[PDB]
């Protein structure tokens, strides 16, 4: 579902939204973003924080 | 600088273009003497068919 949603957003949505006639376009998805998904117990382990 | 950079000769756009929020490049050209705009076009159009 995110690589669909992903490729929609990204090549599809922007040149929908600005077709003639359009209003508003509403994603059923969203685009990628670059996840950190970050472990509080391996900051620990670094003594790091977010 | 030199303790903490590196230098070197790379290739890149001066002037980088888009249309309709995309990538482009633009490309004027005149259709030959005794030819219409729309055999031009359609030639054209073959062209970047390829």
């Amino acid at each position: 579902q995110e690589d669909i949603s992903d490729y929609v957003a990204a090549n599809m949505k922007d040149a929908i939204s600005r077709t003639s006639g359009v209003g508003d376009v509403q994603l059923f998805g969203s685009q990628y973003a670059m996840r950190i998904w970050m472990n509080p117990n391996e900051l620990n382990k670094f003594q790091l924080t977010p | 600088f030199s303790a903490f950079s590196s230098s070197r000769w790379e290739y890149g756009s001066p002037r980088l273009e888009r249309y309709n929020g995309l990538p482009s490049m633009e490309i004027l050209g005149q259709a030959a003497p005794g030819k219409s705009t729309g055999e031009a076009m359609e030639l054209m159009e073959q062209l970047a068919s390829k």
